[PDB]
């Protein structure tokens, strides 16, 4: 779940 | 704790007809991110839960979401591009039926009561706090949140609408509808994937694969 995970990071 | 004030500024914050309704899913999950990045504890809780908790709940959380959006129209919704459709564009679309369960059980529903932003603030912090998502590492944590959110809903429906000792169940009581149109409208989605005649964009198609 790729861009989820880097949206949530910041 | 947990303020409606910080719930109700999380949805301020933020604010074929099928391939335009699929990139307004598409656009609005970006925006989902930060909503709930705004709602009171979620960016506390470990990283995978709030992946979790977003990819269970992405699409009942839009679906109330737009259904407000679209009190102010008669027979269709407001997408969040700018774009109108329109009951009998719906229907043309083959698409008609999901369509109207969501005009007669969401958008009527909150229109009759005149549902504020605070409350559907409050019933999506409740949507998103869900402790019945699977692979939660502690939903008691999860639970507690959805508890604190909807103890805090109560409180301002019984300060702001005296007169209506109902309200706060009422709220409560579109959660059902809520999740049976958010699964029709999931089973669509797979559809059209399946077919590939409607585009579907990247983030859109990642809430689409398998866990
Ligand atoms: C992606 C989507 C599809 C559909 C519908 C809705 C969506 C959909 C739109 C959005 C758009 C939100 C917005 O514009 O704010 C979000 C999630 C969604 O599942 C309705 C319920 C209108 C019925 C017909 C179909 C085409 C199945």
């Amino acid at each position: 779940h790729k861009i989820l995970h880097r949206l949530l990071q910041a | 704790d947990m303020p409606v004030e910080r719930i109700l500024e999380a949805e301020l914050a933020v604010e074929d007809p099928v391939t335009n309704i699929c990139q307004a899913a598409d656009k609005q999950l970006f925006t989902l991110v930060e909503w709930a990045k705004r709602i009171p504890h979620f960016s506390e809780l470990p990283l995978d839960d709030q992946v979790i908790l977003l990819r269970a709940g992405w699409n009942e959380l839009l679906i109330a979401s737009f259904s407000h959006r679209s009190i102010a129209v008669k027979d269709g919704i407001l997408l969040a591009t700018g774009l109108h459709v329109h009951r009998n564009s719906a229907h043309s679309a083959g698409v008609g039926a999901i369509f109207d369960r969501v005009l007669t059980e969401l958008v009527s529903k909150m229109r009759d009561m005149q549902m504020d932003k605070t409350e559907l603030g409050c019933l999506r912090a409740i949507v998103l706090f869900n402790p019945d998502s699977k692979g939660l590492s502690n939903p008691a944590e999860v639970e507690a949140l959805r508890e604190k959110v909807y103890a805090s809903l109560e409180a301002y429906c019984k300060h702001k609408y005296p007169e209506q000792p109902g309200r706060f169940a009422k709220l409560l009581l579109r959660l059902p509808a809520l999740r049976s149109i958010g699964l029709k409208c999931l089973e669509h989605l797979f559809f059209f994937k399946l077919i590939g005649d409607t585009p579907i964009d990247t983030f859109l198609m990642e809430m689409l694969e398998a866990p």
